[PDB]
RNA sequence: AUAGGAUAGCGCAUUCGGUCGAAUUCUUCUCUGCGGGAUUCCUUUGUAAUUGCACAAGGUGAAAUUUUGGGCAACAGCAGGUCUGUGAUGCUCCUCAAUGUUCUGGGCGACACGCGCACUACAAUGUCAGUGAGAACAAGAAAACGAACCUACUUGAUCAAAAGAGUGGGGAAACCCCGGAAUCACAUAGACCCACUUGGGACCGAGGAUUGCAAUUUGGUCGCGCAACGAGGAAUGUCUCGUAGGCGCAGCUCAUCAAACUGUGCCGAUUACGUCCCU
């Protein structure tokens, strides 16, 4: 079994990354490309627009490596 | 807090802040200038010879303007075989073991002509090129701007 | 104006103990800012004991040819694997990381027809890290989770002695085959 | 105010050191002012060969090193002069250069 | 890039009588045509003036053609002779890119030549 | 494996046999006296001969030694 | 489940390719306890030494000795 | 006016030697190669490097200017020889310019938290022999 | 700051190998001919001793046990290899359409295959594309005034690379060189996102350069990649600390051409500190 990504963020998938994402105790771009069944190049694009918008705060950051977290 | 000065210091000098930063910075600058030249090879043409795609960044030219700039700053009258040394890398030769290859200095020429024409850099006596007047001044005021995180 | 030394300047070393009394003596606890300490703790026989055991995890994170030296490497990863720890866990991930180590290898197994025999405290120890690092790598190898999440996983399901982790299910058969022979 | 230099080479440490000595003893007797003698960096040639004439058996090496020891001394002394200090009996394997710096 | 997909969005594209996938960036979907590598698909995107970090599939057939036809010929826009894989014809003498079936016809065509002419390797191919 | 070979053995006998009364229990001062008391080409033996003459004078201090005769 | 012994001797090291090693095991436990001061010879493998830490599982069992 | 007080000090691990100067100064700062510590990158190298600083505390480097040469090996063994550079000129400047009551106790810290924060590492390259592809592994031996 | 975290400073603010600045002093690093230093030396209510010879821990120390890596290495052998190193040779063979010697063309590199040893892969602890910081070992020119050799810098450049020019310097601690090595780093807010794929380059097409007396060598550019290969059955090598492994660099052969070897630095582990099971 080939997973299928999506390549880019659809109607439903953008309003689930803007609110369902948030609220996560670990966020990574690998696990929200898992949950969403998208790419991690764009999981990782939603997040950083996510970090611009202050509804998850970067805890670890590296030029390879982003992780996120709730904001509290 | 950050931009504060840390106490009884005043002002900055090159190599007193990032050099990612302070190399970012300047090709910002020349590209809000204008005033520099960029040829159209650069469009097309790869940075080495050792390298297999293209740049792919757009202010590649000005990326490596700003590196060259920083180079003549710390090694004066050094010259495009030094500036291939410091740009060089290692070449994937196919199934035949990978050996270090220096950069063309084609592109290190036109920077260094580039930087010229905007009047930074100078050929210095008895070959070799050396930052100018205007040169190291504009370097060190972008150093400090860089730690004001002015940022252009 | 000296200070306790602190983990990536941010995990403090303070009350680190072992969650059980085996391993006290060869799991170690000492302060250091960054797991980066080379030394030569190879030279005696039992001096591989006091190395700091996250500099003993970047260690055990330097395998294969395209792993052998790359010491930095580790540090980083290491560095990202105690925040998502502590993300997981809401707890110091230094902690954690000597709990798994304590109870991420066997106390018994069989040797030669076979007899089952203990397993001195130093060398669970080392298959505890043996075990994780390895788990960690094979987990990480084609697919979508970065090393650091897959290292993480892992200690957080050995500190908790679940089966979801590879040195715990490594641990039950183990000690089962050990006590079938037994 | 006019200055010349000596360069003893040779392959014998004993040999080198012996006619450095000699020189330095001729020149303070001579009451010359000399800039000390430098001893020059030993350089090392380094030859590998098999062992074998034939290539069979293992394949062991055989390195052969040849050490050059050169020393210098500043002096500030006239041709004449010069000459006389230098003249003596020397010894076989090392030679002395005589220039003059500017 | 942070775009919802259009509704024009196909996941197979056909250029030069090749599928290509879309889901794939321009220049590294682009590379799929025979005649076209990675430095030729980026130059062909500069060329074009879109976006290098679109996807394949996103692209309008007023364009299509567009890229189409600057693979078809390069020299027009002002891509240099060396960037150009067949820079002198051994038979007729001028410069072009092939692409799509037409390498493929030329290659079957330089090994008959060769093989009608008895060379080396024109044997060598043959063995 | 730090046997002091028959070489270094011997010439430690002679040494503490030749001069008791100029050796002392330290291995710095009988090493001293050991580079104007013999001749050899190495250092390596000379600080082997030194200890070992120093095992001796403990040794003797306590008894009588087999192989050592003074007069 | 699990109960600790102390290392009191280390005895020679059991087997033919010298892997294991025989060694003597005081139970740790506390006073009036039936165990308490309780020996026992065991086979360890890995690095051990005297003084040392050792989960026993189950201390019925006595090594033979080598 | 006031006498100028300056001690030098070199810290080697490896091929890398690291030569510090330390000079008394109205303002402290402390650059290795020219490049101030919080500028020096990794954060792991630039950690080793404080380590210098923190085991004992900043305010026996307070109002001390130091600066650092290092040459030779790669930047594992610079950083390392920078470090050991810093420490030994803070006891060499504490020995000269102080009572031997302190400096002891600087030393004191330094060796408890590491030996070689004050004493060179001898650990060298062994050479390479013939009929070895390196200093230990040997030429592969085939039997069929 | 883009969203902009962490990470020392609190008489006298930092910088500027072209500012080619002057002056003065000195030897922290460096150079190197002789020196020293380590000897079980010191200490165990250690072991052993019950004379010893020693040994194990700890101490001291830059170094603590043949200090470490080499070199040298007895006495017997072997029908081992070499008569393709030699003006080392005994006996034989050829000897003027020569088993001598030169020259020309071809071979030593031809393939269905089997085997030894390498090199590159199978990707995300990755691949591209940037920036940063950074070694060591070395090598350089000529007979029966310089010229060959190695270099820097410029230019070509009003426009790809590879070139090609010019101008200097070095006989090499002087020039290269302040030797900008590659591993490596980067909070680069860079691309990709688990696919034989931007992984991997097998293999082939068209152009052009360059070595050379000769290219029917070697770079460089654009295509090809849809060549396997997603980690390798039975088997089987080498290795204990600056070591394995990874990574470059130099010398060497050498007009031209290293997946080789002899060195060299860089980054740096796991394990054991045993045993006689196997050999
Ligand atoms: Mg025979
Ligand atoms: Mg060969």
């Amino acid at each position: 079994e080939a997973l299928q990504n999506a390549v880019m963020f659809d109607k439903e998938t953008y309003d689930k990354l803007r609110s369902e994402v948030p609220k996560y105790k670990l966020i990574t771009p690998s696990i929200i490309s898992d949950r969403l069944k998208i790419a991690v190049s764009i999981a990782a694009a939603g997040l950083k627009q996510l970090c611009r918008e202050k509804l998850i705060r970067l805890v670890s950051c590296s030029s390879k490596t982003r992780v996120y977290t709730r904001i509290v | 807090n950050k931009i504060h000065r840390i106490g009884k210091r005043k002002g900055a000098t090159l190599k007193d802040v990032s050099a990612w930063r302070w190399i970012k910075t300047a090709a910002r600058h020349f590209k809000q200038e204008g005033k520099i030249f960029v040829p159209n090879c650069t469009e097309i043409m790869k940075s080495s010879h050792g390298r297999e795609r293209a740049p792919q960044n757009p202010d590649w030219y000005y990326i490596r303007c700003a590196a060259v700039l920083r180079a003549i700053y710390l090694r004066p009258g050094v010259g495009y075989g030094g500036l291939s040394k410091r740009f060089g890398n290692k070449k994937n030769y196919g199934s035949r073991p990978e050996h270090t290859v220096t950069s063309s200095t084609g592109p290190l020429h036109w920077a260094c002509k580039s930087l010229t024409k905007l009047g930074l850099v100078e050929p210095g006596a008895q070959s070799g090129q050396r930052l100018t007047r205007k040169g190291h001044k504009f370097a060190d005021s972008l150093a400090f701007q860089v730690q004001i995180r002015k940022f252009g | 104006s000296s200070k306790t030394p602190k983990l990536f300047n941010k995990w403090s070393f303070e009350g680190l103990e072992t969650s059980e009394l085996a391993l006290r003596d060869h799991i170690s606890t000492t302060a250091a800012y960054v797991p980066h300490t080379s030394g030569r703790w190879q030279k005696r026989r039992f001096y591989k004991a006091r190395m700091p055991i996250v500099e003993r995890l970047a260690n055990g994170l330097m395998f294969k040819g395209r792993g052998n030296g790359r010491k930095l490497q580790a540090a980083r990863l290491l560095k990202h694997t105690l925040e998502i720890i502590h993300l997981l866990t809401d707890e110091n991930p230094l902690q954690v990381v000597v709990d798994a180590v304590s109870k991420g290898a066997p106390r018994e197994d069989s040797t030669r027809r076979r007899q089952a025999v203990d397993v001195s405290p130093m060398r669970r120890v080392n298959e505890a890290i043996y075990q994780m690092c390895k788990g960690a790598r094979e987990a990480a190898f084609r697919n979508l989770k970065s090393m650091p999440e897959c290292l993480a996983d892992e200690i957080v399901n050995a500190s908790k002695g679940s089966s979801n982790s590879y040195a715990i299910k490594k641990k039950d058969e183990v000690e089962r085959v050990a006590k079938a022979n037994r | 105010g006019q200055t010349v230099r000596l360069t003893i080479t040779s392959r014998n440490a004993k040999a080198v050191e012996s006619v450095t000595s000699q020189l330095l003893t001729r020149a303070r007797d001579e009451k010359v002012t000399i800039h000390g003698p430098v001893r020059l960096p030993t350089r090392t040639l380094k030859i590998t060969t098999r062992k074998t004439p034939c290539g069979n058996g293992t394949n062991t090496w055989d390195t052969f090193e040849l050490k050059i020891y050169k020393r210098i001394i500043d002096l500030h002394a006239p041709t004449e002069q010069v000459k006389k200090i230098t003249s003596f009996t020397m010894e076989s394997g090392v030679d002395v250069s005589i220039t003059i710096l500017d | 890039s942070l775009t919802l997909i259009p509704d024009h969005f196909q996941h197979i594209v056909r250029l030069l009588n090749t599928n290509v996938e879309g889901k794939r960036k321009v220049p590294f979907a682009l590379r799929m045509v025979k005649g076209v590598g990675i430095r030729f698909a980026y130059l062909v995107c500069k060329k074009a003036g879109i976006d290098v970090e679109r996807r394949a599939g996103t692209l309008t057939a007023e364009e299509l053609e567009k890229i189409a036809e600057i693979i078809a010929d390069p020299a027009k826009f002002k891509i240099p002779d060396w960037f150009l894989n067949r820079q002198r014809d051994p038979k007729t003498g001028k410069t072009e890119h092939l692409s799509s079936s037409m390498v493929d016809t030329r290659l079957r065509d330089d090994l008959e030549r060769l093989k009608k002419m008895r060379a080396h390797r024109g044997v060598r191919h043959a063995y | 494996g730090k046997i002091r070979t028959k070489t270094v053995k011997r010439a430690s006998r002679q040494v503490v046999e030749k001069y008791y009364s100029k050796l002392n229990f330290d291995f710095y001062q009988n090493k001293r006296v050991i580079m104007d008391v013999t001749i050899a080409e190495s250092k390596k033996l000379k600080n082997k001969i030194a200890g070992y003459t120093t095992h001796i004078m403990k040794r003797l201090a306590r008894g009588p030694v087999r192989g050592i005769s003074l007069k | 489940q699990a109960q600790v012994g102390l290392i009191i001797k280390v005895l020679g090291r059991t087997g033919s390719r010298g892997n294991v090693t025989q060694v003597r095991v005081r139970l740790m436990a506390e006073a009036g306890s039936p165990d308490y001061n309780r020996t026992i010879v065991r086979n360890v493998k890995g690095p051990c030494k005297e003084n040392d830490m050792l989960s026993l599982m189950e201390t019925e069992r006595e090594a033979r000795r080598l | 006016s006031y006498a100028l007080k300056q001690v030098q000090t070199f810290g080697k691990k490896k091929t890398a030697i690291a030569v510090a100067t330390v000079t008394k100064a109205a303002q402290c700062n402390i650059k290795v190669n020219g490049v101030p510590l919080q500028q020096i990158l990794p954060d792991t190298l630039r950690a080793k490097i404080m380590e210098a600083i923190t085991v004992v505390g900043s305010k026996y480097y307070s109002r001390l200017r130091i600066d650092v040469a290092v040459h030779g090996g790669g930047q594992v063994s610079q950083a390392y020889a920078a470090r050991q550079a810093i420490a030994k000129g803070l006891i060499a400047f504490f020995q000269k310019y102080h009572n031997e009551v302190e400096k002891a106790a600087l030393k004191d810290k330094f060796l408890a938290y590491d030996k070689f924060l004050l004493i060179a590492d001898p650990r060298r390259c062994e050479p390479k022999k013939w009929g070895r592809h390196s200093a230990r592994t040997r030429f592969t031996k085939s039997y069929r």
